[PDB]
């Protein structure tokens, strides 16, 4: 462990915490909204509407169904459009964040499909708007469910970005595979894995604090 | 008519059974009156009760609240109109994000009212139901009562036109349902409120409803005045409901001295029934004046309405079996219902 | 900025960035990729100014593929490859049905597949040149099956039970100390077209940087530290 | 005594305050006894019945149960003693998952009963309590009564020692008094014990052999039906009971009504018995005595114990003082009489 | 589209669908027993046990904190113990299994939180034993959010497939990667594409269907 591999060590937890922090944040922004409606528009629901139903749900099993690496690459061009670059760390964090929103709206519409079919009733005999009950009901009422689903993403997001790192920035991951592994250095590996452990901790004892916070 | 309801008809698919919860029943509530709902379980009721609120979109019947029809009615326009109508769940489906005043609260949020206003209006709310000291806990942290006061507040939050009760009283004390019902006694009076509740508890119907509504299998045997529905019912299924309200309970003491048939120095025993009788006439006074019979109340159920007194009493008629008979014959000569059940 | 392979070729390049970063003292920025396009890419969008991983037939291709314009501004080193089996010492001791590793990458993918044929177990379709497929496997008397990982994990497919043989490269193969020529079995003479290639874009390979790179790059310290 | 209840103290935190939703609580009931406990909202009731489940584990308090005491014993222990013990809620908390038939099955599959024995079974519940034809719904489709009454048969499953109970506040009265019909012949049948909640007193007096009064998770008073709604003790006690009753006084009389006497006035009067003896005539006897006529406006009399106690609302008819008079020894005899005016 | 290419194309599908069915099933048979527990190890649950809790979740999180390829790597050798090679089909099935089962048993943790309390409660007063409540309660009346589970993780499992197929498996996702882009060949990658969608479309249907066959 020179100095020049703990410099290294240190920009690969960068990289590796920014990519999962920010693309989880507007995965997010993206599929929440997306959820809230693939939940709304049910049969039964606030807005229900078949039509946009199987629209919303189209758009996002068809990008549930495309490989990371053809995502990346059809990303590259909007991906340069949007930071300028195709490479690096915002370039790895784009299509991190377009793959990452559609799993996170149907974690979304799962949790809020755990809510009480009588909230929604009350909820529409007082005579609220549509997302005068989403801001006001379902989002309250369904927010440790949401909670503990960030949680889970954002674990899985670790080993994602560290996946998808490889357009010049892997993190920790990569870091693992190239240095602790592609070539056998047996301290390499184990601290990034020590660190990928610290950082799992973490992550799941915000959440669970969190969620035990919301009663 | 504040509320209309016509030719109302409901099925619901279970599974492999299909069911006639409501099969064409028809209701008129005015402005400010106030209207009960009974009917053995499952009949109905609670069903009937959500289509006015249209959470239950009947199959084939109109709807009307406000002269405006829902039915045909946009979604946008049906939340504004929902927002003039309160309703009381069985179970009264509070939000656990959200503490007793933000429940409370919530429909006045709704409307976007001040701040302020929230504050004054809600703690005024609290206060009225008792709960001003609970207002900042979760409901996960109230008894049954007090939760059942928090629906009843928020119910009230934005002063509808319209209440639509399901059993709202079920989980209080009889001081508290007393206080609660005398304060919806003083808003209908004071704002015009209609009201249109459900309940097992005859002794609510009779005590603040204006008229009462009966129903069996889905239909709506029978509506009309507290007194004339408990009084001289029509509809052998409305009135055979209406007995099942009444207590007849010959208490096992008296059902283990109870003899068919009449032995010397016997004291007859007698179920009364009054149906629609005139309150200043004095009969049990007046009988033991005139026969010399003494008649020894037992139970007594007598409830006072429209200028009438009715229900059912369980007495002893004490004297000489002649005299009984005699006083019997007088006391069913002025349409006092009288059936001797023995000889004790 | 500089292009790079993800690949095992990346210290040849850090001993380049020594090089460049001693004598001529310039912050090129460095730059690895798990794909075989994106350096291209790159290059033709303008983020990276060179890359060392590719050769000529590849080139070719990846300038008929997606038209990038970039010609060839290097020299190489010399990269073999060879067939290698822990389990027998001669071809001889190959049998049918027995199962044979090759890098899933399309280079050394089709040079192995070149080498194969060479060494008369497969021949493939005609007109074809350095990047041949599984497409192409027309004769197999032995019925070898053809595998494509990715190629760090074949060496020890040769620990495996299934696998016969792999056609590795040589720094992998001395990873383990197996040298093509005498340890592996058997091996691929000079393979010309297979160089490093480093290129750069037809606009930019005219930078002074770009040259001083190259010229880090191509000495006497790369060439005995390989 | 099959249940014993002992200086029972619970203390909830439920955030910045904390509260003592019961403060040395004791309680005795026999076996094959039905007990009632009544109270405002709030003062403890089902945190009570749930210390008996040991639902709630008292902060300080003893549980026996069959002579077993439970705050001290094991999980497992603890588990077999419980299905000793039926338990219906305020809210049922049925299984979606499974029909009327699975829930109400479910204790005996706990049991591993055969099966043909649980199909009888579970049928014979459900025909008595009348939900022979649903079967096989789901909770999500039946009316509160029938959710109800599906928690009640599932009480029942298991034949229990021991019930605990406001599982009759969403039926009307003739589904409700058929329920009580059947508890009352299972109690003197299979000797089985109940300890129930209510705020309707129409059943206390219906079915329960002693009573429990509770007032800020404290035991105000306990008696027989009769002593507590007649001559109650404890101001707080006495207070609920009053509440209890019917002081209804019509708009009507309202309207009409006048503090002072005028000529040819008829008083207005509120009586209350409070262990009265039902024999004894005493408005026949008054009418025939002093020629006063007694109209009944009002009446809630009920009997117990060989007494008859509750209110009752009348006019006083005749002559002023013939009417006083007749107010005068009504009240020797130990009816408590208060005039509210003149009509 | 040569017959050679259909051939391939063919045997990408039956890669792609035995991974992704096979790891989820096996993952699930791992997952559902520890998502059981670290849901009844809370404090205050059925078995309430601090200890095992935070052993149970801290084995899970600890894989969970592994990276894909460190984690094949790895399981080679007992890869091999168990199906006798670590290449192919079976052999990237298993540290697919491997990889898949602790976001399973936290997808489970999830549903059973979404439980509501008073069946708990209930469940323990009629003096059933744990396993009987696990059996008869807890998964029953939580069987529509695991099923929503269920489709989740496998639409995520037909990717996660195509990139751990690549010791010598990975399905219509590696088809794609090396002959759909690395040789542009635009008919190759939109049937791939086409082929996806339809196996994501039909995994969501059957979910969507089964979820709402459960009331
Ligand atoms: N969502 C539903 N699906 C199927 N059947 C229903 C549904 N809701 C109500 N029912 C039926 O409607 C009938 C009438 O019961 P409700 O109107 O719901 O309640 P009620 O009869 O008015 O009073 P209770 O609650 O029985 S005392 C019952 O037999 C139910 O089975
Ligand atoms: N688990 C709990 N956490 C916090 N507070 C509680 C809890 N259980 C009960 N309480 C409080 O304890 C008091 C009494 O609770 P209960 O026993 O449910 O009321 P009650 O005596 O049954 O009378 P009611 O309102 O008619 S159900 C109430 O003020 C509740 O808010
Ligand atoms: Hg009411
Ligand atoms: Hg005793
Ligand atoms: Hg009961």
């Amino acid at each position: 462990m020179s100095e020049p591999m703990m410099w290294l060590l240190v920009r690969g937890v960068w990289e590796t915490l920014a990519m999962t922090f920010v693309s989880g944040f507007f995965g997010f922004v993206i599929g929440l909204p997306v959820g809230v409606l693939l939940y709304v528009t049910r049969p039964g629901q606030i807005i229900a509407n078949a039509k946009l139903y199987r629209t919303v749900s189209a758009i996002v099993n068809i990008f549930r169904s495309i490989p990371f690496i053809i995502l990346l690459v059809w990303m590259i061009p909007f991906t340069r459009v949007i930071v300028g670059t195709s490479i690096g760390l915002q370039a790895a964090i784009v299509p991190l964040t377009v793959g990452a929103a559609p799993f996170i709206a149907r974690m979304v519409e799962n949790a809020l499909l755990e809510i009480p079919t009588g909230l929604i009733e009350a909820s529409r005999a007082m005579g609220a708007t549509p997302m005068q009950i989403v801001r006001k009901v379902l989002l309250p009422e369904a927010l440790p469910g949401l909670v503990n689903a960030a949680t889970i993403t954002l674990i899985t997001l670790v080993g994602y970005s560290a996946m998808g790192g490889a357009v010049g920035a892997g993190g920790l991951g990569q870091i693992g595979y190239q240095y602790g592994y592609i070539g056998y250095n047996a301290t390499v590996m184990n601290t990034v894995l020590v660190l990928l452990v610290i950082l799992v901790y973490l992550i799941q004892f915000a959440g669970d604090r969190i969620v035990r916070a919301v009663t | 008519h504040m509320i209309k309801l016509s030719n109302i008809t409901k099925v619901f698919h279970q599974g492999t059974r299909t069911i006639q919860a409501l099969n064409n029943v028809s209701l008129h509530v005015p402005a400010g009156q106030i209207y009960g709902v009974i009917g053995a379980s499952g009949a109905g009721k609670s069903t009937l009760i959500r289509c006015v609120n249209l959470l239950e979109r009947p199959t084939e019947g109109s709807v009307l609240v406000d002269g405006q029809e829902l039915t045909t009615l946009s979604e946008s326009e049906l939340t504004k109109a929902r927002r003039q109508i309160g309703m009381i769940f069985q179970h009264f489906n509070l939000l656990s994000s959200r503490t007793v005043f933000g429940n409370v609260a919530l429909p006045l949020e709704l409307d976007n009212t001040p701040k302020d206003e929230v504050k004054r209006r809600v703690t005024e709310l609290l206060s009225l139901v008792g709960l001003g000291d609970k207002h900042d806990s979760y409901p996960s942290n109230l008894s049954g009562g007090q939760k059942q006061r928090v629906a009843i507040a928020r119910a009230l939050a934005s002063n509808p036109k319209v209440l639509l009760c399901d059993q709202a009283t079920s989980a209080l004390d009889p001081a508290t349902t007393r206080s609660i019902l005398e304060l919806l006694k003083d808003i209908n009076r004071r704002l015009g409120l209609t009201i249109l509740l459900i309940t097992h508890e005859m002794d609510v119907v009779k005590r603040i409803c204006d008229c009462v509504a009966v129903i069996s299998n889905g239909e709506l045997i029978e509506q009309d005045t507290v007194s004339e529905v408990f009084s001289h019912p029509k509809t052998p299924l409305a009135q055979k409901f209406i007995q099942s309200t009444l207590h007849l309970d010959i208490p096992e003491d008296y059902q283990e001295r109870l003899q068919a048939e009449p032995f010397t120095d016997c004291v007859p025993m007698l179920r009364l029934e009054f149906t629609g009788q005139s309150v200043d006439a004095p009969l049990l006074s007046e009988t033991a004046r005139r026969f010399n019979v003494n008649n020894a109340i037992i139970s007594a159920q007598m409830d006072y309405a429209g200028g009438v007194k009715f229900g059912i009493m369980l007495t002893e008629m004490h004297g000489t079996q002649q005299d009984t008979q005699a006083a019997i014959a007088w006391l069913q000569e002025h349409h006092v219902k009288v059936e001797v059940l023995g000889y004790v | 900025k500089v292009g790079v392979i993800v690949g095992a070729e990346q210290q040849v390049a850090e001993v380049a960035q020594k090089v460049a970063k001693d004598k001529y003292g310039l912050d090129v920025e460095l730059v690895t990729f798990n794909d075989y396009v994106l350096p291209n890419e790159a290059l033709s969008k303008g983020d990276i100014d060179a890359n060392a991983f590719q050769h000529k037939p590849y080139l070719d291709q990846q300038l008929k593929d997606r038209g990038y314009k970039l010609v060839a501004v290097g020299n190489t080193f010399v990269y073999p490859i060879a067939g290698y089996s822990k389990k027998i010492k001669s071809l001889d001791e190959l049998q049918d049905g027995s199962q044979v590793a090759v890098p899933n990458d399309p280079t050394n993918l089709g040079r192995s597949l070149l080498l194969l044929q060479k060494v008369g177990l497969i021949k493939l379709k005609d007109g074809v040149g350095l990047l041949p497929t599984v497409l192409d496997v027309v004769e197999n008397p032995k019925n070898l099956k053809i595998v494509e990982l990715e190629a760090p994990q074949l060496p020890r497919s040769l620990d495996d039970a299934q696998i016969a043989l792999a056609v590795i490269n040589t720094t992998y193969a001395s990873q383990i100390g197996l040298t093509p020529a005498k340890d592996g079995i058997f091996v691929e003479d000079k393979e010309s077209p297979y160089v490093a290639l480093i290129v750069t874009r037809e606009d930019n390979k005219d930078a002074e940087n770009v040259k001083k790179f190259v010229q880090a790059y191509q000495s006497d310290e790369v060439y005995e530290a390989a």
